[PDB]
């Protein structure tokens, strides 16, 4: 049967036990991507954390452990490594409302690629509209028609914000099994983590129900 | 006549039961990853499958008119297995309902403190409770034959004087009846109704209402438990409370005759459970279809 | 740009490999495969009689 | 400036010479060769224990040990004979796209999106696996790693470059920069003097580890390349692409030989490896199963269908008595 | 890489004592550890064992019951408990480590040792006490077992040990063929089934000592009588 292969299989069983007890501890944390188009304040969103290559950030809020995988220094073709983050709970997206200097459509084009991607058919997308203060300071002496000439509406902060939020939201082509949470943060807001927490707990409830079969 | 209807019902309960259970015992324990939800379904399916496997002998007995053809050891084994598994099914329904209530009312705790290890360590609870509740079966259950032979509760261990024997017998039967009605239907339905109502309240308040699937499967499980288990417990309660008169006067006889047809419906839940707890899942359906 | 020089030099060297007529290459590769087919465990069952994994 | 003019002129005369070399076809030569017959493999061991998708394996030289990399952050060194594990290396970056096994058995390489090639040391006075050097200077993501010996390694990143390192000093000693897309595969020649690299530019390049500059390029695919492997003798290499097609070249002739395709497959190739004799060409598709090709008759030979997700890596032992396939089903099956 | 033990001295018969081994310099938790003894002017005899994680524990028949053994991983210390000390126990106790996996090298390291003065299975017989030699030429030493040690799995379980005078023993070869780390590539080992041979190619001054044979197939680990290469 064995001479010390019994000791070998005992070592195998012990490290199998260690693998489970590490998988069960790495499965408690909830994972988030953090994409972005350009100078959009993904840096500022990261700076709202509590406490080369791919950089990770770990933080806990209300007895829930988070992980935020930030890519963007990875200047390469997305289609080769975007399939690694298949099981992520959410994709914290960030764009810039003051993006008329870009030489925004690039951000609008990018959102279509990641929201309608084949690996993210059932993954919620938290969306962070940034620099609302800059939008307020800028639209007062400029048209919105620069980004969208066909737009027919007033020139006021609330109307412009609603129109742009709708404009990003309707790019979603799978309206049934996803959800696009939206928020208007600034460089001074302090409830961004709270919004992310609410979105993540809603997605957790969704997943638990779909596993239990009710949903 | 219509006395064959319970015999007719059990026939469906077997063929539709073991065939359905034989799948979930396979597609959900052998050819699928191990999670808490699938382990709970696995245990429920195991209990129901063993019950349905023991069923045909009980069907034969009921057809013969409760004149046990099986031997002493077969009698003891079949009744102990049917009792333990029939209570295990109900307690596991309660456990699954409570697990879903936790997962949908406290998601943070439900992600920090539920692993397959804790599910393993906890799921043995209802089985142990079922065993301790079926403990009286070993002692009081025995094969007695008439001089002219139903497997009933004889009492010769403490038979002593037959004048005092009937007192202890009535005590034992009354205790069993009341404990059945209080810890086989009262607590389990309380838990199921309360938990599923709470998750329905939240899933209605906070959105999530895109189809009729959630508040159709939820009412399906609650109704398929109640409408199917209640009459048996009710007739059993009436029998337990009126045993004193019945064993002496036979005042109520419809209660004596309705036990078999009602027990048929009662057992039908064990063959209806998997198709309502596991087959709903899209992932499980896909896995079964691809497997075969 | 400066990368064009590297590309040009690499092309120059690739323009000087002593290529061999395909007849000899194909014949030799067929010969090697044929001479190897007698000792391929996946093909001939005989060396797969003491299969350690079974 | 105008350098594109002579660049394309050299490319055109290269094509002219290539045409001048094609005096025969494998199809014509293989006119009368007996088909290999239908082979039927079957699972022997199942190496369960991972908790996420598997992205790479590599057999040891002894043909008994193997190392598998996953996204669980673990690098398990199995024992294919008895299925019991040997080590469990916890990585500092859970994102891993490749792994390797040094010929001597002493070291194990592993890299991923962190674009640091970490060399792991197995045999030490103390009994735990330690990391020896962390090779850095790459500006992309590692795709494949291979050991020349215990002192030299070669990487291939998404920065459109492949580099030859030096484990001792940890400094790049030769950079191969002639390519133009994301490199995604390496395959050292058996004599360990020249290696290929097939990348997203729909082009395969064979280098020269001494002169440090490509000696010949290959362009025959309609899309990106995902896996390469040298033919055992050292005068050919097979390729896999996203366009459901595998191709086999030869070097001394600088042409193509055969193309393996079938109208029933529209999936992509993820890994390609040969057999000991070279008569069989394994290839792990991403339509949930692997396929077996006769590298001369061009017809399909066998099917290895045992997984429940994409087959992400496969390899063939040096002794030729086994083949192992990994899949995103968190499992690792060994065939015979 | 550094094992030191303590707890020895003088004891009274039928008494008790505790033995402790201080591990400092390697991953103690993943190494199994044993206990071996040496009566004065005698050989080696196996005593106890603990697997990694305290999963399995064995003992020696002559010390069964009255010896209990345990370890404390977080403190990196090995404990052996003396109870009811008989008289055939005065010996200087060693503290040996060993790890078990494919291709491993069990019995790699040996501690210094402490003196404890109290005032059916496999049989290995080297059948030789001393051979006289001079530096420079080869020499061979033989070992013999009771039953064939060749397990059907494929490898033979025979170890060889060296003991310089007044020093802790170290390992020369394991599995009859493989050399140990840090050993000059001039030793060698061979044999088949029951007969075993160890061959030094060219002696050096630092090789004089006593060589010990040991099996590992059946679990009671019997050693050899002792062979001395007294120059
Ligand atoms: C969900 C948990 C439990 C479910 C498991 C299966 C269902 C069983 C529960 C249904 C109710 C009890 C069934 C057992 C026996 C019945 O048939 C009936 C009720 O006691 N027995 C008699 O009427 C006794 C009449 C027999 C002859 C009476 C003659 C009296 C003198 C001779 C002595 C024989 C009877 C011993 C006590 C008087």
């Amino acid at each position: 049967l064995s001479a010390e292969d019994k000791a070998a299989v005992e070592r195998s069983k012990m490290i199998d036990r260690n693998l489970r007890e590490d998988g069960e501890k790495a499965a408690r944390e909830v994972k988030l991507l953090l994409l972005g188009a350009g100078e959009s304040g993904k840096s500022t969103i990261v700076k709202q954390m509590k406490i080369t290559g791919i950089v990770e950030t770990h933080f806990t809020f209300k007895d829930l452990h988070f992980k935020m995988f930030d890519v963007g220094g990875q200047r390469s073709e997305r289609k080769k490594w975007i399939h690694c983050f298949e099981g992520v709970t959410a994709i914290i997206f960030c764009v810039a409302l003051s993006d008329y200097d870009l030489v925004m459509h690039e951000s609008m084009k990018l959102f279509d690629s990641i929201c309608n991607n084949k690996w993210f058919t059932d993954t919620s997308i938290i969306l962070f509209l940034n620099k609302k203060d800059l939008f307020e300071e800028k639209i007062k002496k400029s048209p919105l028609t620069i980004c969208y000439p066909e737009y027919a509406g007033s020139n006021t902060y609330e109307e412009a914000a609603a129109y742009i939020q709708c404009q990003f939201e309707d790019l979603n082509k799978r309206k049934d099994t996803k959800e696009i949470y939206t928020h208007f943060t600034c460089a001074t807001d302090t409830k961004n983590v709270q919004f992310v927490f609410d979105a993540v707990t809603d997605v957790i409830i969704k997943n638990n129900l779909k596993d239990c079969g009710l949903f | 006549v219509l006395r064959i209807l319970p015999l007719v019902v059990l026939g469906v309960t077997f063929v539709l039961g073991v065939l359905g259970n034989g799948l979930v015992i396979w597609v959900a324990g052998f050819r699928m990853t191990r999670t808490v939800t699938t382990i709970c379904y696995l245990n429920l399916a195991l209990a129901d499958f063993s019950f349905t496997a023991t069923l045909p002998f009980l069907i034969v007995s009921m057809a013969m008119g409760e004149k046990w053809p099986f031997g002493w050891f077969l009698c003891k084994l079949i009744h102990i297995v049917v009792d333990i598994n029939l209570f295990g099914s109900v307690f596991l329904i309660g456990f699954i309902a409570l697990d879903r209530c936790i997962c949908v009312l406290h998601p943070v705790w439900a992600q920090n403190h539920r692993t397959v290890s804790l599910a393993m360590k906890v799921i043995v609870g209802p089985w142990i409770l079922a065993l301790v509740l079926t403990l009286p079966v070993f002692l009081f259950l025995t094969t007695v034959t008439i001089p002219n032979t139903y497997c009933t509760f004889n009492f010769a261990s403490w038979g002593g004087t037959p004048e005092e024997r009937l007192k202890v017998a009535i005590t034992m039967l009354t205790a069993r009846g009341i404990i059945r009605f209080v810890i086989g239907f009262s607590l389990p339905m309380s838990i199921v109704a309360i938990c599923y109502g709470l998750i329905a309240a939240k899933i209605h308040k906070k959105g999530m209402i895109k189809s009729s699937r959630p508040l159709r499967v939820l009412t399906a499980v609650v109704a398929s438990f109640f409408i199917c288990w209640f009459p048996f417990q009710l007739v059993a309660l009436l029998g337990t409370v009126w045993l004193k008169e019945m064993l002496f006067y036979g005042k109520y006889k419809i209660i004596d005759i309705l036990v078999n047809p009602t027990s048929s419906l009662a057992f039908f839940n064990s063959c209806l459970n998997p198709m309502l707890y596991v087959f709903v899942g899209q992932d499980f359906r896909e896995r079964l279809i691809h497997s075969l | 740009i400066a990368q064009a020089r590297k590309l040009v030099e690499q092309l120059k060297m690739e323009a000087n490999i002593d290529r061999i007529k395909v007849s000899k290459a194909a014949a030799d590769l067929m010969a090697y495969c044929e001479a190897h087919a007698k000792e391929d465990p996946l093909l001939t069952p005989v060396p797969a009689s003491e299969n350690p994994f079974r | 400036d105008q350098l594109r003019q002579e660049a394309e002129q050299l490319k055109n005369q290269i094509r002219d010479a290539r045409k001048a070399c094609a005096d025969a076809t494998l199809s014509q030569i293989t006119n009368n060769i007996d088909p290999v017959g239908r082979i039927q493999m079957r699972t022997r061991r199942t190496l369960r224990g991972h908790l996420a998708k598997i992205y790479a394996m590599h057999w040891g030289t002894d043909s008994r040990l193997l190392v598998s990399a996953s996204q669980d952050g673990k690098l398990i060194i199995w024992d294919s004979y008895t299925t019991n594990k040997v080590h469990a290396i916890p990585l500092r970056s859970s994102w891993v796209m490749t792994c390797a096994y040094a010929p001597s058995g002493n070291y194990v390489a592993c890299g991923g999106l962190d674009n640091i090639c970490s060399i792991y040391n197995l045999k030490t006075r103390e009994g735990n696996v330690r990391v020896s050097r962390e090779l850095a200077g790459h500006t992309g993501y590692l795709s494949c790693c291979r050991f020349l010996d215990d002192n030299q390694i070669v990487t291939s990143s998404g920065d459109t470059t492949c580099a030859l390192w030096d484990i001792e000093t940890g400094q790049q000693t030769t950079t191969f920069t002639g390519h133009t897309g994301d490199v995604m595969s390496l395959s050292l020649a058996p004599d360990t003097r020249l290696f290929v690299s097939g990348a997203c530019d729909a082009s395969a390049k064979l280098w020269d580890v001494r002169e440090g500059m490509c000696r010949q390029t290959f362009t025959g695919h309609e899309s990106d390349i995902n896996a390469i492997c040298f033919f055992p003798n050292g005068n050919a290499f097979a390729t896999g692409s996203d366009d459901a097609t595998c191709r086999l070249f030869d070097l001394r002739a600088d042409q193509e030989l055969m193309t393996y395709s079938h109208d029933n497959i529209i999936c992509g190739i993820t890994s390609v490896s040969f057999s000991k004799s070279g008569r069989l060409l394994l290839a792990g598709y991403d339509d949930f199963n692997c396929n077996v090709w006769d590298a001369l008759k061009a017809d399909r030979a066998g099917v290895l269908a045992g997984h429940d997700n994409r087959v992400s890596c496969l390899g063939v032992t040096d002794d030729g008595m086994a083949v192992a396939t990994g899949s995103w089903d968190s499992f690792l099956k060994i065939w015979n | 890489v550094q094992l030191v033990e303590s707890g020895g001295g003088l004891v009274q018969p039928g008494g008790s004592r505790k033995l402790s081994c201080s591990a400092s310099g390697f991953a103690f938790s993943s190494f199994g550890m044993h206990w071996v003894r040496q009566a004065p002017e005698k050989g080696l005899e196996w005593v106890a064992y603990i697997s990694s994680g305290s999963g399995t524990i064995y003992y020696a028949d002559t010390v069964k019951g009255r010896f209990t053994i345990s370890r404390d991983d977080p403190k990196n210390t090995l404990f052996l408990q003396m109870t009811s000390l008989r008289s055939e126990d005065t010996a200087m106790y060693y503290c040996v480590r060993s790890i078990y996996y494919y291709g491993s090298s069990p019995f790699d390291f040996w501690g210094q040792g402490t003196t404890l003065t109290v005032s059916a299975d496999i049989v290995m017989t080297q059948a030789t006490s001393s051979v006289p030699v001079t530096p420079g030429e080869s020499v061979s030493i033989s070992c013999r077992s009771s039953k064939s040690l060749l397990h059907s799995n494929g490898n033979t379980y025979l170890y060889w040990f060296l003991q310089r005078p007044g020093q802790s023993p170290q390992l020369l070869i394991y599995r009859m063929s493989n050399l140990a780390s840090g050993v000059p590539d001039r030793f060698s080992g061979s044999g088949s089934g029951t007969a075993f041979t160890l061959t030094i190619s060219r002696l050096e001054a630092e090789d004089v000592g006593v060589y010990y044979c040991m099996q590992h197939l059946e679990y009671p680990l019997t050693f050899g009588a002792g062979t001395k290469l007294e120059l």
